[PDB]
C-alpha cells in the first residue's frame, strides 16, 4: 500500500541476502590474510567482485523509494545508507581512471628500513639525508597525480551535491531530522578549532620541555627540527622518551621479565583480558573465538600478516588476528583488540546497515579506555605481575604521564594541521602555485615545527604518509582522543573513585559496565549525540577531562619551564 | 492460483497401453502427496493409489496391482500414471487430486483435475 | 512407539513444509538443549530452524516463524524438544537445502501448513507470475556453515501434541 | 478392506427442508472421514474433513457429526445448488475407500 511498508519489505529482503554474501566475502578475506597464496588471492577477488556487484544492484533498486514520505527514523536511516551511489555517479571512463590511479598510488607507495633508521639512529646527518631523500624521491612523482586525483574526487563530490570532498568526509558527523540533537557539518570545524585552542597551552609547555632537552642534546626561540621527532613525519613522540625522561636514574615498569619468569604465553594473556572484561559485567568470548582465531605466528612454513586486527565476520563469528610475543605491549594490545570485539558483539542485534559505531571515533575510544584501565599500577599489582612491595611516588607518576603526553598530546597538532590543510585544499582557498606556501606555514604556526630544507611547489610531501596515499580521513584520531578521556571520566565517576583520574580503574564494578553497555548496544541507529549524553551527559566533545587527567604533569611543567 | 492440468482423451485398443499426465502449477509436488481416482460411467468413485515425489514411495489398491504404475518427476513437476493390459471394463475418467488432510493437517483445501476420458 | 525414526531420521524437513507424523528415557537422554512441556492420538511435528528462532516455538509468540511458518495455539497441551545439529546439517561452503517463508498476506492459524509458491505482492502492479519490482519470491534459503555462532547454527525441533 | 456403507441411495426434498445422510463403516476409523459433493458433469469437491471441520468458503448451512463407526452430514436450508451426488471417504488405513453415493433431487 503506502511507501513505508514497501520499503520495509525491501529492507527485509536486502538484509537476508546481504548477510550470507558478506559472510562469504569476509571468509575469503580471512582465508587470504592467514595464508598468502595465489589461489587465496583469486578467491578473495571473486568474493569481492560478487559483493560489490550485489551492492550496486541493490542500491540501484533502492533509489526508487523517496525519502520524503518516510516517518519512521530507522527505515529512513537504512534507506539513506543504501541509496548513496558513490563512485558510480561518474562516467565509466572516469571510474576506470580513478581505480587505476588508486592502484598506482598503492604500488608507488619506507618499511622497515627508514622507520627503524630514524627510530634508533642518533646521527643528525643520517636523519636529515633520509628525510630529504624520502620527500624528494616519491613526492615529486605524485604531485601532479595528487592534483588530478583531487580533481577527480572533486567532480565525484559535486556530482552528489557535496560542496567539496571534505564535506563528503565530514558528512559522517552530520545528524538530521532529530529535534535538539542536530549537528551540522561545519560545527565539526568550529568545535575542532575551539578544542585545539583549548589544547594549545599544554602542547606549548611540553614542546618547550622537549626542545630544551634537544638543545641540551644538539635556536633558543626558534622552531623544533622536523626530522627529530623520531619517525619519518613526526606522528608520535615516543621515540624521544629516553632522550626526554625527567628522572634518568629511575627505572620504569616493564613487567616483561616477570612474564618470562612465570612462563606466560598468548593464551594466558587473552584469558587475563577476558577476566578483566568479565569483571565489569560484560559477556565472555565465544567458543568460536578460541577455536578459530590465530593468536600465534604459524611458524615459518606459511606466511601471514602479523598486524593485529579484530574480525566480525557476521553470523556470530568473531576472531582476532595476532602474532603474539610475550611482552607488555602485546599485553595491552590484547585488551585493545578484545574491546573492539566486545563492541562488535554489543550491537549484533541491530539491522545489517546499522551494525557500526556511532561515528568513526567511537570504536578506537572504546579500545583505548580499556588499555588505560589495564595499564595502571594497581591493576598490575592485583594480577601479580608487580611486586607487592612496590612504592608509588611523584617521580614514577611524572614519568608515566610524560610517556602518555608524548604519545597523545604531541600527535594532536599534527593531526589537526593535516586535516585542516586537506579541508582547505579541497575548499579551493589555496591556489596551486601556493600549495606548500600554506603547508610549511601551518607546520610552523600550528605544529610549531620548521622544515629543515626549503621545498618548492614541485614536491608532494604529505602524500608520503600511508593514509594520505590510501584515501583515508584523519580527524577520527582527534575525536578518539577527546572521547576516550570523556568516557574514562564518566566511568570513573560512576565507579566511586577517589583521587586523580590517572590512577583510576573500572574493574570489579558493574555500574561502569552498565553505563558503557547502554551506549554499546545502541549501534548507529541512535544519533551519536544522544548516545554520548547517555554516558557522559554532554552533547558535544569536551577537553576538560583530558586536562583533569594531565594536571599533575601540567603543574610540574609549569614549575620546570 | 493452484491448478492441476491433465492430458487429453485417448483411444486405446484392447491389450494396449497409455500414459496419462498430471501437470501441477502453483506449488512444488515434492511437498505433498498426489492421488489417483477413477470413476466409471454411471458408477461410483474408486481410489487407485498415491505417490510421494520426495522419495518415490507408492501405495496401491491391491485390485489394481499390476495394472497401474505411478511415477513423478520433480524437475518437470509432472505426475504420471501408466496403464497396461487394458480391457473394455477400464473405460472411465481418471482424476489426479491433491488432498491435504491425508497428511493430517488443519485448515486445508483440496485441489482436483479436469479428468481424462479413456475409451477402450 | 516408532520414536527412533522420528528422532534419528537422516533428513529433516523445512519449516515451511514441516513434517507431521501420527503416533522417561527421552527426558533422561540429556542430549536435548530445549525440553519444555505445556499443560503437563499423538502428533510429532519435525523441522529445522535457527537457534535464535527456537524461542518462537511457544504459545503466544510473534515473529517470522510464529506468524508465517509454524503457529502453536494458546491452549497448547504438548511438549517442545530442540537440539543442536551443527555436525550434520552444516558443511564447508554452505548448506542451502533448508528454506523458510518470509512474506505472507496474513498470519497463519494454529497448525496451518502453507506450501504455495505464488509471488508475493507488495505494491499495486500485478506480478504477472514473474519476479520484479515490489514482487518477491516468498521462500528464502538458510545458510549453514560450521563456523557460525550458536544462534546462527541449525537446530532440529520436534513438537509433540497430545 | 474397510467396506463402507451409505444410506439412503436417493431422496427428494423441497427448498428449505433439512436432509441427513448416514455414513457407516465396518470398524473404528478414528473420525478420519471426508465428504464430497459432485455436480453434474463437474469434478468432486471436498466439503467436510475430520467429520466436523468445514473447508474455508463453504456455506455455514453445512454441518457434520459422528464418531466411532457412525457419521452423518446435515443440510439445514436446502437450495437449488445442493443437488448432486454425495460421497463419504475414509483415509485412516490403506487402501482408501469411497461410498456408494447418495443422489439428491428437488421436488
Ligand atoms: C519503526 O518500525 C519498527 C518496525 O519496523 C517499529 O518497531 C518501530 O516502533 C517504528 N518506529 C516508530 C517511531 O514508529
Ligand atoms: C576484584 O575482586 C577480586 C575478588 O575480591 C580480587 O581478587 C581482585 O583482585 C579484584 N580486582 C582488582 C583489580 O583489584
Ligand atoms: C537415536 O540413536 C542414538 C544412537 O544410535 C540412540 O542413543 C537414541 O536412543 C536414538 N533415539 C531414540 C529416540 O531412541
Ligand atoms: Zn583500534
Amino acid at each position: 500500500s503506502t511507501i513505508e511498508e514497501q520499503a520495509k519489505t525491501f529492507l527485509d529482503k536486502f538484509n537476508h541476502e546481504a548477510e550470507d554474501l558478506f559472510y562469504q566475502s569476509s571468509l575469503a578475506s580471512w582465508n587470504y590474510n592467514t595464508n598468502i597464496t595465489e589461489e587465496n588471492v583469486q578467491n578473495m577477488n571473486n568474493a569481492g567482485d560478487k559483493w560489490s556487484a550485489f551492492l550496486k544492484e541493490q542500491s540501484t533498486l533502492a533509489q526508487m523509494y523517496p525519502l520524503q514520505e518516510i516517518q519512521n527514523l530507522t527505515v529512513k536511516l537504512q534507506l539513506q545508507a543504501l541509496q548513496q551511489n558513490g563512485s558510480s555517479v561518474l562516467s565509466e571512463d572516469k571510474s576506470k581512471r580513478l581505480n587505476t590511479i588508486l592502484n598506482t598510488m598503492s604500488t608507488i607507495y619506507l618499511e622497515p628500513g627508514l622507520n627503524e633508521i630514524m627510530a634508533n639512529s642518533l646521527d643528525y646527518n643520517e636523519r636529515l639525508w633520509a628525510w630529504e631523500s624520502w620527500r624528494s624521491e616519491v613526492g615529486k612523482q605524485l604531485r601532479p597525480l595528487y592534483e588530478e586525483y583531487v580533481v577527480l574526487k572533486n567532480e565525484m563530490a559535486r556530482a552528489n551535491h557535496y560542496e567539496d570532498y571534505g564535506d563528503y568526509w565530514r558528512g559522517d558527523y552530520e545528524v538530521n531530522g532529530v529535534d535538539g540533537y542536530d549537528y551540522s557539518r561545519g560545527q565539526l570545524i568550529e568545535d575542532v578549532e575551539h578544542t585545539f585552542e583549548e589544547i594549545k597551552p599544554l602542547y606549548e609547555h611540553l614542546h618547550a620541555y622537549v626542545r630544551a632537552k634537544l638543545m641540551n642534546a644538539y635556536s633558543p626561540i626558534g622552531c623544533l627540527p622536523a626530522h627529530l621527532l623520531g619517525d619519518m613525519w613526526g606522528r608520535f613522540w615516543t621515540n624521544l622518551y629516553s632522550l626526554t625522561v625527567p628522572f634518568g636514574q629511575k627505572p620504569n615498569i616493564d613487567v616483561t621479565d616477570a612474564m618470562v619468569d612465570q612462563a606466560w604465553d598468548a593464551q594466558r594473556i587473552f584469558k587475563e583480558a577476558e577476566k578483566f572484561f568479565v569483571s565489569v559485567g560484560l559477556p565472555n568470548m565465544t567458543q568460536g573465538f578460541w577455536e578459530n582465531s590465530m593468536l600465534t605466528d604459524p611458524g615459518n612454513v606459511q606466511k601471514a600478516v602479523c598486524h593485529p586486527t579484530a574480525w566480525d565476520l557476521g553470523k556470530g563469528d568473531f576472531r582476532i588476528l595476532m602474532c603474539t610475543k610475550v611482552t607488555m605491549d602485546d599485553f595491552l594490545t590484547a585488551h585493545h583488540e578484545m574491546g573492539h570485539i566486545q563492541y562488535d558483539m554489543a550491537y549484533a542485534a541491530q539491522p545489517f546497515l546499522l551494525r557500526n559505531g556511532a561515528n568513526e571515533g567511537f570504536h578506537e575510544a572504546v579500545g583505548e579506555i580499556m588499555s588505560l584501565s589495564a595499564a595502571t599500577p594497581k591493576h598490575l599489582k592485583s594480577i601479580g605481575l608487580l611486586s607487592p612491595d612496590f612504592q608509588e611516588d611523584n617521580e614514577t607518576e611524572i614519568n608515566f604521564l610524560l610517556k602518555q603526553a608524548l604519545t597523545i598530546v604531541g600527535t594532536l597538532p599534527f593531526t589537526y594541521m593535516l586535516e585542516k590543510w586537506r579541508w582547505m585544499v579541497f575548499k579551493g582557498e589555496i591556489p596551486k602555485d601556493q600549495w606548500m606556501k600554506k603547508w610549511w606555514e601551518m607546520k610552523r604556526e600550528i605544529v610549531g615545527v620548521v622544515e629543515p630544507v626549503p621545498h618548492d611547489e614541485t614536491y608532494c610531501d604529505p602524500a608520503s604518509l600511508f593514509h594520505v596515499s590510501n584515501d583515508y580521513s584523519f580527524i577520527r584520531y582527534y575525536t578518539r582522543t577527546l572521547y576516550q578521556f570523556q568516557f574514562q571520566e564518566a566511568l570513573c565517576q560512576a565507579a566511586k573513585h577517589e583521587g586523580p583520574l590517572h590512577k583510576c580503574d573500572i574493574s570489579n564494578s558493574t555500574e561502569a559496565g552498565q553505563k558503557l553497555f547502554n551506549m554499546l548496544r545502541l549501534g548507529k541507529s541512535e544519533p551519536w549525540t544522544l548516545a554520548l549524553e547517555n554516558v557522559v551527559g554532554a552533547k558535544n566533545m569536551n577537553v576538560r577531562p583530558l586536562l583533569n587527567y594531565f594536571e599533575p604533569l601540567f603543574t610540574w611543567l609549569k614549575d620546570q619551564n | 492460483e493452484v491448478q492441476l492440468q491433465q492430458s487429453g482423451a485417448e483411444l486405446v485398443k484392447p491389450g494396449a497401453s497409455v500414459k496419462l499426465s498430471c501437470t501441477a502449477s502453483g506449488f512444488n509436488i515434492k511437498d505433498t502427496y498426489m492421488n489417483w481416482v477413477r470413476q466409471r460411467p454411471k458408477q461410483g468413485l474408486e481410489w487407485i493409489g498415491r505417490i510421494d515425489p520426495a522419495n518415490g514411495n507408492t501405495k496401491y489398491d491391491p485390485k489394481f496391482q499390476g495394472k497401474a504404475t505411478i511415477t513423478a518427476d520433480t524437475s518437470s513437476n509432472i505426475a504420471y500414471l501408466q496403464l497396461s493390459g487394458l480391457t473394455s471394463e477400464d473405460t472411465a475418467v481418471y482424476y489426479c487430486a491433491r488432498f491435504d488432510y491425508d497428511g493430517y493437517y488443519v485448515h486445508v483445501m483440496d485441489y482436483w483435475g479436469q479428468g481424462t476420458s479413456v475409451t477402450v | 512407539c516408532p520414536f527412533g525414526e522420528v528422532f534419528n531420521a537422516t533428513r529433516f524437513a523445512s519449516v515451511y513444509a514441516w513434517n507431521r507424523k501420527r503416533i522417561s528415557v527421552l527426558y533422561n537422554s540429556a542430549s536435548f538443549s530445549t525440553f519444555k512441556c505445556y499443560g503437563v492420538n499423538v502428533y510429532a511435528d519435525s523441522f529445522v530452524i535457527r537457534g535464535d528462532e527456537v524461542r518462537q516455538i511457544a504459545p503466544g509468540q510473534t515473529g517470522k516463524i510464529a506468524d508465517y511458518n509454524y503457529k502453536l495455539p494458546d491452549d497448547f497441551t504438548g511438549c517442545v524438544i530442540a537440539w543442536n545439529s551443527n555436525n550434520l546439517d552444516s558443511k564447508v561452503g554452505g548448506n542451502y537445502n533448508y528454506l523458510y517463508r518470509l512474506f505472507r498476506k496474513s498470519n497463519l492459524k494454529p497448525f496451518e501448513r502453507d506450501i504455495s509458491t505464488e509471488i508475493y505482492q507488495a505494491g499495486s502492479t500485478p506480478c504477472n507470475g514473474v519476479e520484479g519490482f515490489n514482487c518477491y519470491f516468498p521462500l528464502q534459503s538458510y545458510g549453514f556453515q560450521p563456523t557460525n555462532g550458536v544462534g546462527y547454527q541449525p537446530y532440529r525441533v520436534v513438537v509433540l501434541s497430545f | 478392506d474397510i467396506k463402507m456403507t451409505q444410506s439412503p441411495s436417493s431422496m427428494y426434498a423441497s427448498l428449505g427442508e433439512r436432509v441427513t445422510i448416514t455414513c457407516k463403516a465396518s470398524q473404528d476409523i478414528n473420525s478420519y472421514l471426508s465428504w464430497f459433493q459432485q455436480k453434474p458433469g463437474k469434478s468432486p469437491k471436498t466439503l467436510i474433513y475430520r467429520a466436523n471441520r468445514l473447508v474455508d468458503g463453504v456455506p455455514s448451512r453445512f454441518s457434520g457429526s459422528g464418531s466411532g463407526q457412525d457419521y452423518s452430514l446435515t443440510i439445514n436450508s436446502l437450495e437449488y445448488e445442493d443437488m448432486g451426488i454425495y460421497y463419504c471417504l475414509q483415509y485412516d488405513e490403506f487402501p482408501f475407500t469411497f461410498g456408494s453415493g447418495t443422489k439428491l433431487e428437488i421436488k
